[PDB]
DNA sequence: CCCCCCCCCCCCCCCCCCCCC
């Protein structure tokens, strides 16, 4: 059972100590083994010697190893976000792609999927004052569309150098699910060795359309991609990359020419972050927020220009 | 429970002495159970769980279960009666019928 | 299956048809007089015909192994005490079940369930062959694990005891939604086995 | 524990060569096993169970006039954990129950983790404004915690709690009484319910346990030719939740998964039915649903979201609306069915 | 050597022009 804190004189500590904490709302022993150092220097007539007295001799009453919530904010203070190249995605994502999580964009042809999985591509070699992460790049292509001249478009519009970049970044073609899953095993054994980044799977759900064809086939087809996602997802943990996967979309048929992602509810739950784009007029296309734990839903404005993902010009 | 022929023992020992109790007392005893999957030729069938030697400890065995919205109650063993199905909802007030 | 039906139509039969007296042993609680009247007042009309067949049938509630054997020995003391009298000496003996009797006992590494029911089949068997008396028992099924194959509970030890064996099933489901049921002759020793026939128990009431 | 008995010096001697331990002990075994072990006759045997069994409990007499009359002593079937909202509380008719396990099931960004940290907020409040004055402990199984969204609800906790004066909100500790833990497998999440949450809950400093997505792992570990092991999974942990539930008096919530229904089990016209299967919903006290419709949303412009009873022992089926903004989730007034 | 038992999984997929004062 819970222990009062007049358990502290015994340990040591003056009685006068014991009343203040009361009046501070310390009622036990285990409420002030967790106290953050600075409320306890904020309370009047107590210094730092006071408080890490009483906090040691706290700490061998009360088990330790549980993980308060300041204590994971005060951690997570470093996080990084990598710029997407255009201010008002920025703006609309609130600092860029998060690092440590799984990010997903899905839409129909021709709206600008691998763009953005380029420009993400060059931009995460950036310095971090720069809005970069400072890291490598690995690109898992399941369609044959990567195209190194885009790589080289962008890092000439950013100033860099071209054969570096294409020096900072490693391809691989998948041609089956099976092939997938085995190239993220080698991506898990490569990212020792080096710093990364980035990591990107375009598209993660062509090759499950026709692998797993049928209606005797679904559960299967689920299966494997919630395997897929799981490893993904501890990827991301261990390693704190960011990792970014498109999706297709499908019809509506039961009941303004509506679309929905493919994936079922796996691939929902899984994901983080969703966003939705449409093409609009031009060159512009749209993006817009289709799921997120932290952020309302809202809209931005983007366009395709010689030199990568960049704002719509006028 | 992994050990099943202990927990056979103990229902039969349990229901031996629930029945005993009802007939020395004069009481009626009321016991609910639960319903578990059976899975054949590629089907699912709700079944009373427990298993199949379970089904011989009670005298009187009703299932209840949905049709398409309405609640049906449905007299699946008895001694004394013949099997049928009827139809009951839940009020405010309570168990009622139509 | 109908295993009780056929017992109290048994009793029935033989209380009103041939009007001798019948004891009638419960140890689950399957026996109803309300399904008796029932069973009696489609073979006679006069109430004081089916009052009078009615008292020629005794019950008696036993729960436990002991109390059953009990029981037994009682019946047995009662009847050699009453060879001289002919009006009123039970014909007919039914067990309602003796697989809930015996199945508590069963299981575990120990061999006192086995004596015991042992000590039942002797009681059994002495009831019928000294006393020229028609014992009826009921036992349950079970399905054989590594041959998925319908036989008698209560193991190879209880196979033997019986000196004929009625087997009831239900006809596939469909065709048997009701009094339907499937009847076969698992053993005997004056008839070969496995000769089927068609039972309804809707049709007796 | 054998001792405190009164039985004849045979019997105790008997059991001690038996060795057997406790009360427990004695009444796990049946009477054959008793009869094999202590070689012993059935009346004594009887007697030991007599002695045993009035050992456990006995002498008590407890009716439904005195549950009903005494609420002090029957917190559990008078004190509820509100939500936070006037119109969800009056939904629930209360707020959730103290003895329990309650399930939330829903698609995709219907609002079920908002919904998780606005309760973990709301267990910290005083006696008389719905809480239960101790903290929380939430478990992630399939994300990262999200901290950024739960510093924004504490910093607009008294925009949105109107009721309760400012003076008492300044005080709280809203962030040092929260507790995150993280899982990966099956096996990790069965080792810290079994070890690490009845540390907490013994100690007092936490009286809600959030077990977040209890299906993310029972969908990738185990396929539909292993279901006895994911069965036997699921009723191991089932139990031990009501068992610590029970025994601690704090409430217990569960965020589900749904799958596409594709009735027996009272899903006829729906599109979603919570996922795991029957074993798992064998083992809920009260059962809930968190939907959105996107297809109304399009004509309204902002998102429809409901919530449904879909099971309750005291609580009618029922649904009504809400919507989620930078306060926290919120009910829409006069729109309960 | 002795007797009898367990339980589901999962969404897919667009079609098709009419009509002169
Ligand atoms: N050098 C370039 N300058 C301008 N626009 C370009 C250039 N290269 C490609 N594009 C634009 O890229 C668009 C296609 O976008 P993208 O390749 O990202 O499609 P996607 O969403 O991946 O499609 P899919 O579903 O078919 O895989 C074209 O409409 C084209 O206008
Ligand atoms: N600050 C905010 N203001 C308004 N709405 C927000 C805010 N943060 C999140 N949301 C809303 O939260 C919704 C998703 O809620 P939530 O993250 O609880 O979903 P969920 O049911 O837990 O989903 P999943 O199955 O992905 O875990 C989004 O649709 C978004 O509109
Ligand atoms: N009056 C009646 N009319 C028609 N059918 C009846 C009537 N009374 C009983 N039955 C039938 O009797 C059946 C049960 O038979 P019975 O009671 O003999 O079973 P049993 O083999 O003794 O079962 P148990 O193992 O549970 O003791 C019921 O399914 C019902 O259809
Ligand atoms: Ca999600
Ligand atoms: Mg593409
Ligand atoms: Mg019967
Ligand atoms: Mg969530």
């Amino acid at each position: 059972g819970p222990q009062p804190i007049s358990r502290l004189e015994q340990c040591g500590i003056n009685a006068n100590d014991v009343k203040k904490l009361e009046e501070a709302g310390f009622h036990t022993v285990e409420a002030v083994a967790y106290a953050p150092k600075k409320e306890l220097i904020n309370i009047k007539g107590i210094s730092e010697a006071k408080a890490d007295k009483i906090l040691a001799e706290a700490a061998k009453l009360v088990p330790m190893g549980f993980t308060t919530a300041t204590e994971f904010h005060q951690r997570r203070s470093e996080i990084i976000q990598i710029t997407t190249g255009s201010k008002e995605l920025d703006k609309l994502l609130q600092g860029g792609i998060e690092t440590g999580s799984i990010t997903e964009m899905f839409g129909e042809f021709r709206t600008g999927k691998t763009q953005i999985c380029h420009t993400l591509a060059v931009t995460c070699q950036l310095p971090i004052d720069r809005g970069g992460g400072e890291g490598k790049a690995m690109y898992i292509d399941t369609e044959g569309t990567f195209r190194p001249e885009r790589l080289l478009a962008v890092a000439e519009r950013y100033g860099l150098s071209g054969s570096d970049v294409l020096d900072n970044v490693a391809y691989a073609r998948a041609f089956n699910t099976d092939h997938q899953t085995q190239l993220l095993y080698q991506a898990s054994a490569m990212m020792v060795e080096s710093r990364y980044a980035l990591l990107i799977v375009d598209s993660a759900t062509a090759l499950y359309r026709t692998d797993y064809s049928g209606r005797g086939e679904l559960s299967a087809r689920q299966m494997h991609l919630a395997r897929f996602l799981r490893m993904l997802l501890r990827l991301a943990d261990e390693f704190g990359v960011a990792v970014v996967i498109t999706n297709q979309v499908v019809a509506q048929v039961d009941g303004a020419d509506p679309k929905k992602p493919i994936g079922g509810n796996i691939i929902a739950h899984a994901s983080t972050t969703r966003l939705y784009l449409r093409k609009g007029r031009g060159e512009t296309r749209i993006c817009k927020i289709y799921d997120s734990p932290c952020l309302p839903e809202a809209e931005a404005m983007f366009a395709i220009n010689a030199d990568g993902v960049g704002d719509a010009k006028d | 429970l992994d050990d099943l022929s202990l927990r056979t023992r103990l229902l039969n020992g349990l229901a031996q002495q629930m029945i005993s109790l009802a007939n020395n007392h004069r009481l009626a005893v009321i016991l609910t159970n639960q319903m578990t999957t059976k899975i054949d030729r590629n089907q699912a069938l709700l079944v009373p769980a427990l298993g199949e030697s379970w089904g011989h400890a009670a005298t009187i065995r009703l299932i209840f279960h949905w049709d398409r919205k309405q609640r049906l109650a449905t007299l699946y063993k008895s001694p004394s009666q013949k099997e049928c199905t009827v139809l009951f909802q839940i009020k405010p007030q309570g168990f009622r019928d139509t | 299956s109908g295993k009780t039906q056929v017992c109290l139509c048994m009793a029935a039969n033989v209380a009103h048809g041939l009007q001798q007296n019948v004891l009638y042993v419960d140890s689950n609680g399957g026996l109803t007089a309300s399904r008796l009247l029932q069973l009696l007042q489609a073979k006679t009309q006069d109430e004081e015909e089916q009052a009078e067949a009615l008292r020629r049938i005794q019950v008696v509630h036993a729960f436990d192994i002991f109390q059953m054997l009990d029981v037994l020995q009682e019946l047995r003391g009662t009847v050699a005490q009453q060879v001289t009298g002919s009006s009123g000496t039970v014909k007919v003996v039914v067990v309602d079940s003796v697989t809930a009797v015996v199945s508590p006992l069963l299981g575990g590494q120990q061999r006192e369930g086995l004596a015991l029911m042992m000590q039942l089949a002797r009681e059994l068997k002495t009831l019928a062959r000294d006393l020229g008396m028609a014992v009826v028992v009921t036992n349950h099924i079970t399905r054989d694990r590594d041959s998925g194959r319908l036989k008698p509970a209560l193991g190879r030890s209880w196979s033997f005891v019986p000196s004929t064996r009625i087997l009831l099933d239900t006809i596939e489901g469909a065709g048997a939604s009701g009094g339907r049921r499937m009847a076969c002759l698992a053993k005997s020793s004056r008839q070969p086995t496995g000769f089927q026939e068609m039972v309804d128990i809707g049709t007796w009431g | 524990d054998l001792d405190l008995l009164d039985l004849n010096p045979r019997i105790i001697a008997a059991i001690k060569k038996a060795k057997l331990k406790s009360v427990k002990e004695v009444l796990h075994f049946s009477g054959p096993d008793l009869k094999r072990l202590t070689n012993l006759s059935s009346p004594e045997v009887w007697h030991l169970l007599r002695t045993a069994s009035l050992h456990l409990r006995g002498s008590s007499i407890l009716t439904a006039l005195q549950l009903h009359q005494q609420k002090e002593r029957f917190p559990t079937q008078h004190q509820r954990l509100s939500l936070g909202c006037p119109v969800l509380d009056a939904l629930l008719r209360g707020g959730l129950p103290l003895d329990g396990i309650t399930e939330l099931a829903g698609r995709s960004s219907a609002g079920k983790t908002q919904l998780a940290l606005q309760l973990c907020l709301a267990v910290q409040f005083p006696r008389q404004h719905g809480g239960l004055e101790a903290g929380a402990v939430y478990i992630c199984t399939e994300d990262a915690f999200p901290h950024k969204r739960l510093q924004q609800l504490m910093a607009q906790q008294p925009r949105l709690r109107t009721d309760v004066p400012g003076e008492l909100l300044q005080k709280l500790r809203f962030g040092s009484q929260i507790f995150i833990e993280h899982v990966a497998d099956v096996d990790t999440l069965l080792e810290c319910v079994n070890k690490k949450v009845p540390v907490l809950l013994s100690r007092g400093m936490a009286r809600l346990v959030v077990i977040d997505s209890v299906a993310a792992p029972f969908r990738c570990e185990f396929d539909s030719q292993a279901s006895a092991p994911r069965a036997r999974h699921l009723q191991s942990l089932g139990a031990t939740l009501r068992e610590l539930s029970s025994a601690f008096q704090s409430p217990v919530l569960c965020i589900n998964q749904v799958t596409e229904a594709m009735g027996p089990l009272g899903f006829w016209d729906e599109r979603v039915s919570p996922a795991l299967g029957i074993t798992w919903a064998n083992q809920l006290l009260v059962r809930l649903l968190a939907d959105r419709l996107r297809e109304e949303e399009a004509a309204l412009g902002c998102p429809a979201r409901t919530l449904r009873v879909l099971s309750a022992p005291h609580l009618p089926p029922s649904s009504c609306s809400y919507t989620i903004s930078a306060e926290g989730v919120r009910g829409t007034p006069g729109t309960q069915s």
